[PDB]
């Protein structure tokens, strides 16, 4: 139950600076005053970060996605190869109640989107659900940027969250927080692409600017220094300058 | 020790060091989750309906915790017998992706189902791989599935073109042609219905009356495992050197309460030189603290054995309050070095000939 | 005619030992319930031809 998109809307890929964000704990052991090397997947500092003002994008292999969204116009995620009910696919939605996690092999058309109507009810992403392996029902995750973490290893799904208010009115900001951990999937699929969803007010479409940044993970080396309560304060990268 | 240590049946005045003391746990501790996801394990076994053997119930669990003790001592199962693992460790394998196929069969068709089994059912309505593994668990369905009208509804696969694959379904409802002819779904001569009715009757002898058989059938190692047996847990000690297994982290120490704060998503805490210190117990959820059991080294003061053959004891940064013929002994002094026995601390001053520590040291006078 | 006599230890409580010999048969309780020598249910004959 979908229809072709005509009013394909230019989302202009843009290109700004990443600064000192992508922080994140990477296991679950307390510490305190310490610095504390460590080789994973991070996003690299001052990286370029892709701005889009909803198409395919890979994987590659972890996402660093932010959105100083407003009124929670996101709606969720689609995770896959070739997002067909040829090979098992994951979803994710985060509607006002509990969210929604589905493992799958959906049926995808072109332009797959919810809308609404103003009788907020409407629901027209998919067309036809085959073999489903995982359910999962949660918590609502939700001038407010949030960001997230998704990592894919040895077949576990890694979600990493955090939200924050902000004030500034465009670029991100230069502040340090951390990613604490927030759910895992022991579900091994080879995701390789995604996609997004928006909350198109069905009232004739408004959708026309959708702005978030995406930007990917490198292996490297960090060393992150532990407040006295155990709470990530401050990252330096390696391989980047000279004193590094 | 001393004379054995230094090879010798004399010895000279000193102190020697000496084999090291260590203090023993006492018993044990387990701590697991309170967790404990009842698997659905009632409405497969206490179903008042079962599918037909040709169209084999099959269903499949996931994300359970399994007792299969609970299950294991039910007398009401004619048949108990798991192929590929013994019975009793079932509730210690840790699985996934549990597949069951039940159904209702005859009395005298209960062993056709095996590995690598022949029959009439075992190839045209179900089929067993050879290499299966897990378990079966068959009871007589004579006081439910069998009735004085006769369960006719209950049909079983009589007629095939051929055998049936390893875990295949045959539910196709067509005529069958028993000569040369077509049959052109006609009941006639050398055309035959291949799913034979039941007659289930309670006044049927053995063989006959209905007997409700599942199989139950697990994955080795493809996927991530969520359908385990339970985790049993002990209860908790404090201030006493025992061995500890919180949450599958084991180590011998003495647990206390701890001051610290975590934060809500860790599990344990470690310091400079990596080690374990502190942990948050998985049932109250509670910040504890790890200290490792008292140790040292032990030393013998003599002043020689051509002088005298009595000796004094020192351990070495001990506390004078786990010591254990030299647990009481004589007086027992406690000094910034340790422990010592068989000395008699004086409050005079004189020149220091064998040393001990922190300043001060002994001699012989006793 | 089949030879049976060749008989061979099935079941026991533990491990065996090296160069070590039992020849003591008795029944063996498969279960959690007194066998009192039935073999019967979850009680069995170690010794399989
Ligand atoms: C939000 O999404 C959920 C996903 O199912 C919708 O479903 C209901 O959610 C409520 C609240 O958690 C539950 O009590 C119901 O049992 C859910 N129904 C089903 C069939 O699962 C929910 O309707 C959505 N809310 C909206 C669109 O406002
Ligand atoms: C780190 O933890 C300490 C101890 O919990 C925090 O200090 C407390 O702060 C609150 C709020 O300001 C006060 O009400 C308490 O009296 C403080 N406890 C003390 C002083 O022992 C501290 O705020 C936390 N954060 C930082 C950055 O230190
Ligand atoms: C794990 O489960 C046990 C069993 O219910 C919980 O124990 C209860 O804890 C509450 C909270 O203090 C007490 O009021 C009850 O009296 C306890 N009952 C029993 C039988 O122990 C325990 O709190 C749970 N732990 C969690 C949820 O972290
Ligand atoms: C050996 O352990 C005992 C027991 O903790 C220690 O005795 C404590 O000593 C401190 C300091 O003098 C007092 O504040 C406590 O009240 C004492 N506790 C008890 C129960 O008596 C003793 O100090 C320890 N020995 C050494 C050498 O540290
Ligand atoms: C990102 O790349 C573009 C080139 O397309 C460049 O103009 C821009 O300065 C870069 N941003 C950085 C390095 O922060
Ligand atoms: C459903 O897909 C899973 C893999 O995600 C597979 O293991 C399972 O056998 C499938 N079940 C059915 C009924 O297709
Ligand atoms: C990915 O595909 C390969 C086949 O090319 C398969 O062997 C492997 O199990 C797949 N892994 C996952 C996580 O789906
Ligand atoms: C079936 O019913 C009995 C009757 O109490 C109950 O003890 C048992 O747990 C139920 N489930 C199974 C699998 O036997
Ligand atoms: C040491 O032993 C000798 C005997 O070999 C003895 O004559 C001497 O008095 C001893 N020294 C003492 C007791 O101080
Ligand atoms: C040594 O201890 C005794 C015991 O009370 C005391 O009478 C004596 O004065 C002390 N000697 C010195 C030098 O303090």
């Amino acid at each position: 139950q979908c229809v072709n998109l005509t009013t394909r809307t230019q989302l202009p890929p843009a290109y700004t600076n990443s600064f000192t964000r992508g922080v994140y704990y990477p296991d679950k052991v307390f510490r305190s005053s310490v610095l504390h090397s460590t080789q994973d997947l991070f996003l690299p500092f001052f990286s370029n970060v892709t701005w889009f003002h909803n198409p395919v994008l890979p994987f590659n292999d972890g996402v660093y996605f932010a959105s100083t969204e407003k009124s929670n116009i996101i709606r969720g995620w689609i995770f896959g190869t070739t997002l067909d009910s040829k090979t098992q696919s994951l979803l994710i939605v985060n509607n006002a109640t509990n969210v929604v996690i589905k493992v799958c092999e959906f049926q995808f058309c072109n332009d797959p989107f919810l809308d609404v109507y103003y009788m907020k009810s409407e629901f027209r992403v998919y067309s036809s659900a085959n073999n489903c392996t995982f359910e999962y029902v949660s918590q609502p995750f939700l001038k407010n940027l949030r960001e997230f973490v998704f990592k894919n290893i040895d077949g576990y799904f890694k979600i990493y969250s955090k939200h924050t208010p902000i004030n500034l009115v465009r670029d991100l900001p230069q502040g340090f927080s951390a990613l604490e951990p927030l759910v895992d999937l022991p579900i091994g699929i080879n995701i390789t692409r995604f996609q997004t969803l928006l909350a198109l007010h069905r009232s004739g479409w408004t959708a026309g600017a959708a702005a978030y940044y995406v930007g990917y993970l490198q292996p490297r080396t960090f060393l992150l220094k532990y407040n006295e309560n155990g709470t990530i304060t401050d990252a330096v990268d390696c391989a980047l300058d000279p004193l590094s | 020790e001393t004379k054995c240590t230094l090879k010798s049946f004399t010895v000279e005045k000193g102190i020697y060091q000496t084999s090291n003391f260590r203090v023993q746990p006492t018993e044990s501790i387990v701590r697991f989750p309170n967790i404990t996801n009842l698997c659905p394990f009632g409405e497969v076994f206490n179903a008042t309906r079962f599918a037909s053997v040709y169209a084999w119930n099959r269903k499949r669990i996931s994300n359970c915790v399994a007792d299969y003790s609970v299950l294991y001592n039910s007398a009401s199962f004619s048949t108990f017998k798991c192929y590929g693992v013994s019975p009793t460790k079932l509730n210690d394998l840790c699985f996934t992706n549990v597949y069951a196929d039940s159904f209702v069969i005859r009395g005298d068709e209960v062993r056709q189902i095996a590995p690598g089994q022949t029959g009439k059912i075992a190839d045209y309505n179900y089929k067993l791989p050879d290499d299966f593994t897990g378990c079966v668990i068959a009871w007589n369905s004579n006081n439910l599935d069998s009735k004085v009208g006769g369960n006719y509804n209950y049909r079983y696969r009589l007629f095939r073109k051929s055998n049936l694959k390893p875990f295949e379904r045959d539910i196709s409802t067509e005529i069958y042609q028993a000569g040369s002819t077509p049959c052109n779904g006609v009941q006639g001569f050398n055309c035959y219905f291949p799913l034979q009715s039941y007659g289930f009757q309670p006044t049927n002898g053995v063989g006959y009356q209905p007997y409700r058989v599942v199989v139950l059938s697990f994955e080795l190692l493809h996927a991530p495992a969520t359908v385990c047996g339970p985790k049993k847990s002990t209860n908790l000690v404090k201030n006493k050197c025992v061995n500890f297994n919180f949450n599958g982290l084991t180590g011998t120490g003495v647990l206390t309460e701890s001051n610290k704060k975590f934060l809500p998503f860790q599990q344990f805490g470690r310091d400079i030189a990596d080690t374990t210190d502190a942990v948050r117990d998985p049932q109250t959820l509670e910040i504890l603290d790890i200290t490792p059991c008292s140790f040292g080294g032990v030393s013998v003061i003599t002043p020689g054995t051509n002088t005298s053959n009595q000796v004094a004891v020192l351990y070495q940064g001990v506390n004078c309050t786990e010591v254990p013929v030299y647990s009481t002994g004589s007086n027992v002094f406690q000094t910034r070095a340790g422990c010592l026995i068989g000395a008699e601390h004086v409050n005079n001053s004189y020149e220091c000939d064998i040393p001990i520590g922190a300043g001060i040291c002994a001699s012989y006078q006793s």
